[PDB]
């Protein structure tokens, strides 16, 4: 095990030099618009929307988000947006969407990924209502490799819940969002994030680090498992008292193991938390409710999937909700030329 | 249960940053 985790660092190391040469000179506008073919919208946002859509000499089909440059700035998002693709372009590691294209017109902003028909994990979790341990450990074992990936290259990358994780044709996991994602060596300080999913460091205006990202992979396992999230209200601020309380409730079929590393995720204290100790995220991943887990095998998608969304065609939208169809908007003047010239 | 709370809270949707 000791020659796989030599292994594990100079892995580490190839990435890093291999991210920080695509991060210093990122890719640009490596297709564009009349290279594809529009198929449906697959869902919606204050600043764009996300279309299906199919490349037209390649047949293969694509999510392409695309953001109003107007709305991004009006937002004040463009550090964001900026940032997402930025490090989308320069990342490489097997449960990350996968950016082919992207480019930008006199309106719009377009990111164009490989599609993934089986859809959110959020939608597949709220319908069968929670997974059990060895399934929802399936996919944990993976959040934990591809934070050991992001904090090797200083990413901390605050935006983890099930929204934002698609399960793919074979039953693996791709994190989607990456615009509030950042390169960070020491703390930030950016009041972001998704409320059940704030580590209490956050809430509480300090400064925070990576451990934040730990305490959320708590938080999602114990939403997969259990069903519910561990801190829930009807409003944010009922769920932000939750949090800093450092109690946490656990359901009864919980296994041991479970339940302590949980409380070690769910550390409110994150100088005490799993993953922000001195061995790092080894004490995660050598954590008695992971003993069954293969990382190696994780790693290189040898592991069968404990499911597999219907495999209903390559073109499918079923996992996706139904959206008014509106044209994309592109004016015959430049907009924010300036805000997005890295773009 | 604490589920049937949960699927009362009005937060069993997707969640929006914030
Ligand atoms: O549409 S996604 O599932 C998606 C994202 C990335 C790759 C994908 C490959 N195949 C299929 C879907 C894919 N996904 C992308 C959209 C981001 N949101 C919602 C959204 C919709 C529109 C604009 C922004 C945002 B946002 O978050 O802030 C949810 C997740």
């Amino acid at each position: 095990k000791g020659s796989e985790q030599e292994s594990v660092k100079e892995f580490l190391a190839k990435a890093k030099e291999e991210f920080l040469k695509k991060w210093e000179s990122p890719s640009q506008n490596t297709a564009q618009l009349d290279h594809f073919d529009r198929i449906k919208t697959l869902g919606t946002g204050s600043f764009g929307r996300v279309m299906l859509v199919k490349h037209k000499e390649t047949g293969n089909h694509y999510a392409m988000k695309i953001l109003d440059k107007q709305k991004v700035v009006k937002l004040k998002q463009i550090e964001h947006t900026l940032n997402e693709k930025r490090i989308l372009q320069a990342v490489n590691f097997p449960f990350l969407v996968k950016l082919e294209f992207s480019f930008k017109d006199n309106s719009n902003l377009y990111m164009v990924m490989e599609y993934v028909p089986g859809g959110e994990m959020f939608s597949h979790l709220r319908r069968i209502g929670r997974f059990s341990e060895p399934h929802a450990r399936f996919y944990a074992a993976q959040i934990v490799l591809t934070f050991e990936y992001l904090h090797s290259l200083d990413l901390i990358y605050r935006d983890l819940k099930p929204e934002n994780l698609l399960i793919d044709q074979q039953g693996y996991i791709q994190v989607t969002d990456f615009g509030f994602a950042k390169r960070v060596k020491g703390r930030t300080w950016t009041l972001c994030g998704t409320p059940e999913y704030l580590a209490p460091e956050i809430i509480l205006s300090k400064g925070y680090n990576k451990a934040v990202d730990w305490w959320a992979l708590g938080v999602l396992i114990y939403e997969m498992a259990a069903g519910y999230p561990p801190f829930f209200a009807d409003q944010p601020i009922q769920i932000y008292e939750k949090i800093v309380s450092g109690k946490v409730r656990f359901p009864s079929h919980f296994s041991s193991d479970l339940k302590d590393l949980l409380r070690n995720l769910l550390q409110v204290d994150l100088t005490k938390r799993f993953g922000n100790l001195k061995n790092g995220v080894n004490d995660i991943k050598n954590h008695k409710w992971f003993a069954t887990t293969d990382w190696i095998a994780i790693y290189q998608r040898k592991v069968e999937a404990p499911f597999i969304p219907k495999f209903k065609g390559p073109g499918d939208t079923s996992n996706f909700d139904d959206y008014e169809e509106e044209e994309i908007r592109v004016s015959i003047n430049e907009k924010c030329g300036k805000e997005f010239t890295e773009f | 249960t604490t589920y049937a709370d949960f699927i009362a809270s009005g937060r069993t949707s997707r969640r929006d940053a914030i």
